[PDB]
């Protein structure tokens, strides 16, 4: 469409342009006569007059392009629009902090929240084309700011109405700040767009200021998003969030946007994990359906935001697929789950307003069961496609739980709960570890043979690899419990041998993750032949670890060879710069740094005693310390508050402290080779050289601290109050199962057999033991504050405050795991239709139990007055959990 | 694109005139064909 | 006076040690060198070595983790054979040279302009002017006359300053003691 | 023959470049499927 107003504005440009041709028309024909006659006195007078009519039209036409100013006048009106709305935010902040502004009783909160949500959604849809249309078209710049600046003037008017009738005073002021943050981000976006003007001649330093303003607006996206829908999820309002399913649907109806930069196998792995997360989330809401319907508010809103992540991940899936028939088969299955979840949220939102209603609960049961069968179809087509390491995603999630199964077992011996079970000895179970290892090398050998081929032999070798280690980890627990609790240190080196093998096995499948049916000339597929060769040296160390325990002359000699072998696997990727996802405090690194001073007293005195059992007690203490220290040297380094110049100083000091300790680990090998005391005196001299790197690691940790304080709170104070606070919480969790009546109602009871009575007596025996276990833990720390073993000095408070923070956590994580098991036992009697949930709830309640027993035994003994009550009741927890574990294998299968 | 032909046709105001002062007819005639082509890109830019 | 200026030096040193008087890192190192010049007389390079004394008596706990005492010992080389009274005079003069002396200072948490981030700042109030001071550099970012500031409002958690049309935008901070700030502002009734 | 064929083979790549801009911007997947074999049959005609 053409506008006559800009047509009249562009019309003087054609005036000087057409008269330029008029000055050029008479010029050449007068120059045509000059070709015949070179010397004519009136000809040079009119030829200069011809060129003057050109040049007078030159100066007017050139300055008209600079006096055009496209998009310059319209952005100035957006400045006054932003200056007006900011002054609206000024006086609203004055009135609401004084509570003097009268609200509007006619208008509603959730009606205003629906308007403000839709306002930002139309804003956010314009921002991503705005950055591209900035540099491309200068007339589009004034065009888009006419659309954008007109949005904020009723949006601020909609904001001041909801904030006036907002009851919560911290919530009534936080909405003004993010709108102020949204306004200034668009104001700096106005500053970057006006200064650049969409000029490709202008340099890229303005373009980096544009992309900074892109992330400034993207910051204003998620701040305004999460603050308002969660406020709507505080009520039972289903509006906008149900439209967000449609707003995820219409982008799928747009079709393939373009060719993706990532691989088809990369986005397939991101889909199957997010599809696994939403299936257990709605199954969690089955438990919260009849029990606590008020908790269902932000649960579906979390599922609302995750479905937008699901649609965005599935957006380049069709183009990345080889067949459009398979790719279009995926995209409709997303909307099938989108239709079912949309009925799931709006029925629960009315159930949020009506908690006493039970028919909507039963109506929510079937549509949750419908999408459970529908989510089986969104992965069966992925199973039909040979592309995608779908078995490897199920492999890595399984062996992480096997690692979590081994996490319970490494804390069995350190707490001392792993007693000798019957007549089991090391000679009885040494071959079952190795006979499984004989098939393990053959499973490792065919992994590089299945590097190129079909998906059927690849997924069969992937599933048999998980079946190998699960057969291996069960006989590891048979061999670890066979040694007895009297010598716990050889139990630790037995499990940690196969634990680092499993960590090497988890990295082994990650080589086949990027290599699915592909060639082997790539170095990552050569790393599939190299990390397996590392695993070959680990599975033969597993042959040697069996040979280490069975004798005593080379007991700690052969155990330390596998200890130094494991550190070089860790130090290879530690020297490689890898930003971790987890953020660790530097105070946790200070606890691990000061622990080497106590570890040097254990390491040198073991070599001076020349006892191979004390070397294993050193090698278990050295490997456990050096593993998390290099993790704390990597996770705390990439914290945003930590300065980026001081983190490589700690990475340099952390590398050479491990290099100074590995040489110390090489010299205590010579102490096992040579019993001369002259080699023992060098261990005292080498201990300060590691401690010299420890003191530099301390001073590197001193200059990295982004927090204002070296410790958040006092360590002994909050550890004591949360101890007795969680002591009554388990007793409150113990009476919950007795409060739960048997499900006489046929509607809520999915399963009503007699094994629910076996679960309930197992859950009550969990609840009765943990009520006495936490009182054994209540007398444990009360003896720690009476005898005074953990210390109270402020210098060691950084070494004990992280333990005191963990003493709060592991008591509350026990209080959380006993809450989630009671949440599982609430779902067990009514029927949860999930076998793996009751397995995971009974395993984590034993995992937190050994975690708190480890957190209690730090700077404490195993045979205290309360620790022996922690031992007897802690064994009563595990024997009740494992009875519940085997009952959970048959529960809802 | 305007600033290209502004210096070309600005020189061609003196380029086609000085050759006619000397009578350099092949030099003047080639200067017209370059100035005409410069006006072709001038008009096609100004119309855009 | 060698006694009253010494007492003012002791008061300023105590206000440094509790942190009520904000100073930059180089000024803290120079004041720690002056304090060592007072406590140990003239400086000898053989006497001061690594691991000599703890910095908790010379610096607050936010400055003992800087690893700069050798720099303070380098400041000891800036001391030399300076006498005690001249060290007191230079301590009081460098204390009065900075704008933080005698000014009511409060550590606050503010929101960044454009960025959704919490940043600590310092608010310094006199009888006639208020100032914003950076946390790291201890530099006066912006000044505001009392006559130009129109109104002020407090909360149990936050505080704001209305400047009217003289300044675009208000000043919002998270103060747990802004009620005493507004009480001191209302105490400036002398026009 | 050879100089004019280079001008033709230049413009066939412009048609293959135009089909890639077309198929990335086409709402209809049927014509996008035809856009794949469009530049393919250009290469099937030109290289022969």
């Amino acid at each position: 469409q053409i506008s006559p107003e800009g047509r009249a504005a562009m019309e003087p440009i054609v005036i000087s342009a057409k008269t330029m041709l008029e000055s050029a028309g008479g010029l050449i024909q007068t120059a045509r006569a000059l070709a015949v006659n070179p010397r004519d006195p009136p000809s040079w007078s009119v030829l200069a007059g011809h060129s003057r009519t050109v040049s007078d039209s030159i100066k007017k036409l050139i300055t008209s392009m600079r006096d055009k100013a496209p998009g310059q006048l319209e952005c100035e009106t957006a400045i006054a629009a932003l200056n007006s709305c900011l002054r609206d935010l000024d006086q609203a902040s004055l009135a609401a902090v004084s509570q003097q502004l009268a609200p509007r009783e006619g208008i509603s909160q959730e009606a205003l929240h629906t308007q403000m949500l839709t306002a930002v959604q139309e804003i956010s849809h314009l921002i991503e084309p705005l950055a591209n249309a900035a540099r491309a078209e200068a007339s589009q710049l004034g065009h888009k700011v006419s659309q954008m600046a007109q949005y904020f003037e009723p949006l601020t008017l909609a904001a001041v109405g909801a904030a006036s009738k907002t009851l919560s005073h911290p919530q009534q002021m936080a909405l003004l700040d993010q709108t102020k943050t949204l306004a200034e981000s668009a104001l700096q976006l106005l500053y970057t767009a006006k200064e650049a003007g969409g000029n490709p001649k202008q340099a890229a330093h303005t373009q980096e200021a544009l992309e900074e303003a892109v992330q400034m607006m993207t910051e204003a996206v998620e701040d305004l998003t999460t603050t308002l829908n969660e406020a709507a999820s505080a009520a039972g309002v289903v509006g906008g969030m149900v439209d967000s399913i449609t707003q995820a649907i219409n982008q799928l109806d747009e079709g393939p946007m373009g060719e993706p930069e990532g691989s088809f196998v990369d986005y397939q792995t991101t889909m199957v994990r997010t599809a696994k997360a939403i299936a257990v989330t709605v199954q969690e809401m089955v438990t919260k359906s009849n029990t606590s319907p008020e908790e269902l508010g932000p649960l579906a809103n979390q599922l609302t935001s995750d479905y937008g992540r699901l649609a965005s991940e599935a957006k380049p899936a069709a183009v990345a697929a080889e067949n459009e028939e398979i790719g279009s088969h995926i995209k409709h299955r997303v909307q099938e789950l989108g239709h079912g979840c949309a009925a799931l949220v709006t029925k629960a939102g009315a159930l949020q307003c009506s908690p006493s209603d039970a028919y909507t609960k039963k109506e929510l049961i079937e549509c949750a069961r419908r999408v459970s069968e529908k989510v089986s179809h969104v992965l069966a087509a992925l199973q039909a496609g040979n592309r995608g390491t779908q078995a490897c995603i199920t492999a890595a999630s399984a062996v992480s739980g096997i690692i979590a199964d081994l996490d319970t077992t490494i804390m069995f011996a350190t707490a001392g709960t792993l007693n000798r079970e019957g007549t089991e000895t090391f000679a009885d179970h040494r071959e079952g570890i190795l006979k499984t290892a004989k098939v393990l090398v053959e499973d490792t050998k065919v992994l590089v043979q299945n590097a190129a081929g079909s998906q059927e032999k690849l997924a069969q070798a992937a599933q048999s690899s998980v079946a190998t280690i699960t057969r291996l980890a069960d006989v590891v627990k048979l061999g670890a419990a066979s040694l007895g609790a009297e010598d716990p240190e050889t139990q630790v080196v037995l499990i940690n041998a196969v634990k680092d093998v499993a960590k090497a096995l988890g990295d082994l499948i990650s080589a086949t993750k990027a290599a699915a049916g592909k060639v082997g000339d790539d170095p990552a597929v050569w790393q599939l032949k190299n990390s397996a060769k590392v695993m070959v040296t680990n599975v033969t160390s597993l042959l040697k670890t069996v040979k280490a325990v069975e004798d005593e002359a080379t007991k700690g000699t052969r155990a330390l060879e596998a200890t130094t072998e494991h550190i070089r696997q860790e130090l290879a990727v530690f020297c490689s710069p890898e930003p971790p996802a987890k953020t660790s405090t530097p105070e946790d690194f200070i606890r691990m740094t000061k622990g080497i001073t106590m570890a040097t007293a254990k390491a040198v005195a073991a070599g001076n005693s020349c006892r191979q059992e004390d070397v294993i007690a050193t090698a278990n203490l050295s490997r456990r310390a050096i593993a998390d220290m290099l993790r704390a040297c990597k996770e705390a380094a990439y914290h945003p508050e930590v300065a980026p110049d001081v983190r490589l100083r700690a990475l340099h000091y952390g590398r050479e402290c491990a290099n100074g300790y590995l040489e110390l680990l090489d010299h205590v090998l010579l102490t096992l080779q040579k019993p001369s005391p002259e080699l023992k005196q060098q261990l005292t001299g080498h201990s300060k050289r590691v401690a010299g790197s420890v003191t530099e690691l301390i001073q590197a940790a001193e200059a990295m601290k982004g927090t204002e304080w070296v410790d958040p709170e006092d360590p002994t104070v909050i550890a004591e109050n949360e101890l007795l606070g969680a002591a009554a919480a388990i007793e409150a969790a113990a009476k919950k199962l007795e409060q739960l009546k048997p499900r006489a109602k046929p509607k809520e009871a999915d399963e009503s057999l007699n094994f629910e009575e076996q679960i309930l007596e197992a859950a009550k025996s969990i609840a009765a033991a943990t009520s006495a276990l936490v009182k054994a833990a209540s007398a444990a720390q009360r003896e720690l504050v009476a005898q005074g073993k953990v210390g109270a000095i402020p210098a060691n408070a950084l070494d004990d405050g992280q333990w005191s923070q963990g003493l709060i956590s592991a008591a509350r994580m026990v209080a959380a795991a006993t809450n989630n098991l009671c949440e599982a036992a609430n779902a067990a009697v009514q029927g949860h239709a999930s076998q793996e949930k009751l397995i995971s709830s009974a395993k984590q309640v034993a995992a937190s139990t050994a975690q708190l027993l480890v957190a209690c035994k730090v700077k404490a003994d195993q045979d205290s007055e309360a620790m022996k009550r922690l031992q007897a009741a802690g064994n009563a927890v595990k024997r009740a959990s494992d009875n519940l574990v085997k009952a959970a294998q048959k529960a809802a299968a | 694109s305007v600033m290209e032909n502004s210096k070309v046709l600005g020189e061609a105001m003196t380029g086609i005139s000085q050759n006619a002062k000397n009578g350099n007819l092949p030099e003047f005639g080639d200067a017209i064909s370059t100035a005409s082509k410069a006006l072709c890109g001038f008009t096609e830019a100004a119309a855009q | 006076d060698p006694v009253q200026l010494n007492l003012l030096y002791v008061q300023a040193r105590d206000d440094i040690l509790n942190g009520s008087h904000p100073v930059s890192f180089d000024k803290a190192c120079e004041f720690a060198g002056f304090q060592c010049q007072i406590q140990f007389g003239p400086h000898n390079e053989q006497k001061h070595k690594a691991g000599f004394l703890d910095l908790k008596d010379f610096l607050p706990k936010e400055y003992v983790k800087q690893k700069g005492e050798r720099k303070i010992f380098q400041a000891h080389k800036n001391c030399g054979q300076m006498s005690e009274i001249e060290a007191k005079v230079r301590y009081v003069k460098l204390a009065r040279s900075l704008k933080t002396y005698g000014v009511s200072f409060f550590l606050v948490k503010e929101k960044m302009k454009g960025k959704n981030k919490l940043v600590p700042r310092l608010l310094g109030i006199t009888k006639e002017c208020v100032m914003r001071v950076d946390e790291k550099t201890k530099e006066v970012i912006q000044e505001w006359n009392l006559t130009n500031i129109k109104r002020w409002a407090a909360s149990p958690k936050s505080f704001t300053l209305d400047f009217g049309d003289y300044q675009d935008g208000y000043y919002s901070v998270q103060t747990t003691e802004g009620e005493q700030i507004a009480q001191l502002i209302a105490g400036y009734i002398d026009i | 023959v050879l100089s004019a064929a280079t001008i033709v083979a230049k413009h066939t790549s412009a048609l293959c470049n135009s089909c890639r801009l077309a198929s990335a911007r086409t709402t209809n997947p049927t014509a996008k499927r035809q856009f794949v074999q469009s530049a393919k049959e250009v290469a099937n005609s030109t290289a022969n």
